[PDB]
C-alpha cells in the first residue's frame, strides 16, 4: 500500500535571534572603530534580512541567502560600521585601498554575506582580517553596512535557522516523517504511558513502535502499511482463460 | 547546453527585465588580460565523447 | 574515609520507552561494590581540585545546603574559558567565561571565588535526604542527571536501587580536566568515578528501570549477561575467553 | 531454534559493515553520489 499524503510536521521556528539589534538599529560605529557583534543561542532567520526593503546591495561570498536558513554555525559575527558609498567595495576578500589596509580588512577567504566614517591615511603594517587598530572625513553619502562572518569550529553549533525544541506541531495519517523520525505507516492514538523525558518507544526487535506528539504531548502507535504477495489461480490454459487472484 | 540571457530573479518581486535587488544578468564577461594571473589566463579546452 | 558503592550509580542512558523487556547496554557506569572515598572537606580543611577523567559520580546528604556548586576548567585560569555552576537559594547561575579564580574559592556568606573575567560565552538561569548527581562531558556536551530520595544512614550510602533521570544536555564545547566543589561558609560528600562497563537493565510495564546486573563482577553475572536472563537453570554454560 | 534464527536475521539490519551509517537516508543526505553508492554497495554485500 502506497502512502497517500505526506504531511511532514515540524514545530514553530522559535525563538527569533535579535537581528534588529544591528541590522535595524540607529547607531553604526566608525570604520576604523568598527563594532563586532557576537550572535549565539538563537535561531538565525535570514529571510527577514534578505527580504528587507531599501537595501543598496546584497553581496554573498560562498553562501546563499536562501540557503543560510539551513546552515548551522557555532559563532556568527555581525560587523557594523559606517562607510561611504564609493568605498563600499573595500569590504571584500582581497580588495585594496585606504579602508581595507588602514581601517577594516576583510579576510581573503571570507565566507558570508555583506549587506549595505574616518579615513586612516598612514599605516606601518597592513591590517589583519578583523583587525581594529585604533583623518576626519566630513559627511556633507554614508552607508550602514553589516558583515555576516560565519565561523564554524569543533564546538557545538548554536545558530542554524530552524525550529529548536518546544513549539506547536500536528500529526496525521502520513508517510510519516516527524522531526528525526522517518518511515511510512498508519498512526493510531495509543494508550501507552511515557515518562516525561521519554520520546520514543521500541519493540524487542529494536524497532520504532510508538512516538509522542511534540506539541500536545500524546503518544501515537505506529502501525506500518499493509503488504503481501500476490498469487494467481488458474486451471490449464487448454480448459479456459479465467483466473482468480489471492 | 542552455543559451539564454533572461534576467535571473532571486526574489519574489518580478524583475520585469531589469537588474536590481535579487535581479541579476546570468553572464559575467571574462576579464582576460596579459596582466592576469596564471589561474585567470584563458585556456582552450576540448571535450571528446 | 571509605564507603562502598553497593547498588548506586544507575541512570537512564537514553530517552526511549521500553516495557517488560531486558536490555543490555555498554556505557560509562559506576562499578558495583567499588568503594567510594568519603570526604570531609572542612572540619583543618581539604577542598582540593580533583581530576575529571572520563566522568565523575557525586552524591551528598545535607540540610543546610552548604555545597552551592562546582567549578570546572582545564587550568582554572582566565587564560582559557571555564565553567561555573552556582546554585542560589532562588535560581541557578551557570557561566562559561575566561575566569580568573582565586587560590581558595568560596562563597562568602563576599565573592572570593574569583577576581575577574575576560570573555563570557554561556549564561543560563532556571532530612536526612540524599541528592545524587552524575557529571560527564562527551563531544563538548555537559550532561547531568539527578534523583532525590530520603535516607536513614548518614556516614555511609544506604543500599537500594533507584535510577537517575536526565536533567540537562548542555551544548557548550569546553575542554575539561579537573573540578572542585563550591561551598558557602561564614561538609560531607562522596566521589565516584565512571568506567566503561556493560550492564543489563530491567524495565517494567511502566518503562521504569527496576534492576540491573554488572557483567564483570563475577562469573555468575557473566552467565546472566550471556543468557539474557535474571534466572539461570541447572547445567554448565560457556562465557569463554582466555589469558 | 526458529525464533532464534529469525531474531538474529532481524537484528543483523543495524550493523554498519564498515560503512558510515546503518541508515540509507543518512548516507544519501550526508554525502554526494560518488561515495554514497560505494557505501550502499558495502551494506548490500553485508545483507546479502
Ligand atoms: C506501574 O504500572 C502499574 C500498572 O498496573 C501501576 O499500577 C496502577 O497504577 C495506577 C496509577 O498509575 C493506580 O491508579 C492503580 O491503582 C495501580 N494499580 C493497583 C492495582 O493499585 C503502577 O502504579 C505503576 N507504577 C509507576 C511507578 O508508575
Ligand atoms: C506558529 O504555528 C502556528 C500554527 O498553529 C501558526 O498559526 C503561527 O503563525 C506560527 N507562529 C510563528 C511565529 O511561527
Ligand atoms: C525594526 O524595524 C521596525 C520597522 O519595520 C521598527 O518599527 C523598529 O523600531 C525597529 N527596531 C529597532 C530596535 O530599531
Ligand atoms: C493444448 O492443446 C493443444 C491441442 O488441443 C495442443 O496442441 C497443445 O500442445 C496443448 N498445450 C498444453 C499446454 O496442454
Ligand atoms: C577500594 O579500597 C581499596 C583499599 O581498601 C583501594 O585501594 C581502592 O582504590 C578502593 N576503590 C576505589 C576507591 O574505587
Ligand atoms: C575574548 O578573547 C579574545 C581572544 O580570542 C579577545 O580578542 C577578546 O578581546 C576577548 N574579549 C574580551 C576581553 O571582552
Ligand atoms: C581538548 O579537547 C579535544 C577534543 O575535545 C582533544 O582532542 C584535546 O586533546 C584536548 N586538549 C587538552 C589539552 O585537554
Amino acid at each position: 500500500v502506497q502512502p497517500t499524503e505526506s504531511i511532514v510536521r515540524f514545530p514553530n521556528i522559535t525563538n527569533l535571534c535579535p537581528f534588529g539589534e544591528v541590522f535595524n538599529a540607529t547607531r553604526f560605529a566608525s570604520v576604523y572603530a568598527w563594532n563586532r557583534k557576537r550572535i549565539s543561542n538563537c535561531v538565525a532567520d535570514y529571510s527577514v534580512l534578505y527580504n528587507s526593503a531599501s537595501f543598496s546591495t546584497f553581496k554573498c561570498y560562498g553562501v546563499s541567502p536562501t540557503k543560510l536558513n539551513d546552515l548551522c554555525f557555532t559563532n556568527v559575527y555581525a560587523d557594523s560600521f559606517v562607510i561611504r558609498g564609493d568605498e563600499v567595495r573595500q569590504i571584500a576578500p582581497g580588495q585594496t585601498g585606504k579602508i581595507a589596509d588602514y581601517n577594516y580588512k576583510l579576510p581573503d577567504d571570507f565566507t558570508g554575506c555583506v549587506i549595505a566614517y574616518l579615513y586612516r591615511l598612514f599605516r606601518k603594517s597592513n591590517l589583519k582580517p578583523f583587525e581594529r587598530d585604533i583623518q576626519s572625513y566630513g559627511f556633507q553619502q554614508p552607508y550602514r553596512v553589516v558583515v555576516l562572518s560565519f565561523e564554524l569550529l569543533h564546538a557545538p553549533a548554536t545558530v542554524c535557522g530552524p525550529k529548536k525544541s518546544t513549539n506547536l506541531v500536528k500529526n496525521k495519517c502520513v508517510n510519516f516523517n516527524f522531526n528525526g523520525l522517518t518511515g511510512t505507516g498508519v498512526l493510531t492514538e495509543s494508550n501507552k504511558k511515557f515518562l516525561p523525558f521519554q520520546q520514543f518507544g521500541r519493540d524487542i526487535a529494536d524497532t520504532t513502535d510508538a512516538v509522542r506528539d511534540p506539541q500536545t504531548l500524546e503518544i501515537l502507535d505506529i502501525t506500518p502499511c499493509s503488504f503481501g504477495g500476490v498469487s494467481v489461480i488458474t486451471p490449464g490454459t487448454n480448459t479456459s482463460n479465467q483466473v482468480a487472484v489471492l | 547546453r542552455d543559451i539564454s540571457t533572461e534576467i535571473y530573479q532571486a526574489g519574489s518581486t518580478p524583475c520585469n527585465g531589469v537588474e536590481g535587488f535579487n535581479c541579476y544578468f546570468p553572464l559575467q564577461s571574462y576579464g582576460f588580460q596579459p596582466t592576469n594571473g596564471v589561474g585567470y589566463q584563458p585556456y582552450r579546452v576540448v571535450v571528446l565523447s | 574515609a571509605y564507603t562502598n558503592s553497593f547498588t548506586r550509580g544507575v541512570y537512564y542512558p537514553d530517552k526511549v520507552f521500553r516495557s517488560s523487556v531486558l536490555h543490555s547496554t555498554q556505557d560509562l557506569f559506576l562499578p558495583f561494590f567499588s568503594n567510594v572515598t568519603w570526604f570531609h572537606a572542612i572540619h583543618r580543611f581539604d577542598n582540593p581540585v580533583l581530576p575529571f577523567n572520563d566522568g565523575v559520580y557525586f552524591a551528598s546528604t545535607e540540610k543546610s545546603n552548604i555545597i552551592r556548586g562546582w567549578i570546572f576548567g582545564t587550568t582554572l585560569d582566565s587564560k582559557t574559558q571555564s565553567l561555573l555552576i552556582v546554585n542560589n537559594a532562588t535560581n541557578v547561575v551557570i557561566k562559561v567565561c575566561e575566569f580568573q579564580f582565586c587560590n581558595d574559592p568560596f562563597l562568602g556568606v563576599e565573592f572570593r571565588v574569583y577576581s575577574s573575567a575576560n570573555n563570557c560565552t554561556f549564561e543560563y538561569v532556571s532530612f536526612k535526604n540524599l541528592r545524587e548527581f552524575v557529571f560527564k562531558n562527551i563531544d563538548g556536551y555537559f550532561k547531568i542527571y539527578s534523583k532525590h530520595t530520603p535516607i536513614n544512614l548518614v556516614r555511609d550510602l544506604p543500599q537500594g536501587f533507584s535510577a537517575l533521570e536526565p536533567l540537562v544536555d548542555l551544548p557548550i564545547g569546553i575542554n575539561i580536566t579537573r573540578f572542585q566543589t563550591l561551598l558557602a561558609l561564614h561538609a560531607a560528600y562522596y566521589v565516584g568515578y565512571l568506567q566503561p562497563r556493560t550492564f543489563l537493565l530491567k524495565y517494567n510495564e511502566n518503562g521504569t528501570i527496576t534492576d540491573a546486573v554488572d557483567c564483570a563482577l563475577d562469573p555468575l553475572s557473566e552467565t546472566k549477561c550471556t543468557l539474557k536472563s535474571f534466572t539461570v537453570e541447572k547445567g554448565i554454560y560457556q562465557t569463554s575467553n582466555f589469558r | 531454534q526458529n525464533a532464534q534464527a529469525l531474531n538474529t536475521l532481524v537484528k543483523q539490519l543495524s550493523s554498519n559493515f564498515g560503512a558510515i551509517s546503518s541508515v540509507l537516508n543518512d548516507i544519501l543526505s550526508r554525502l554526494d553520489p560518488p561515495e554514497a553508492e560505494v557505501q550502499i554497495d558495502r551494506l548490500i554485500n553485508g545483507r546479502l
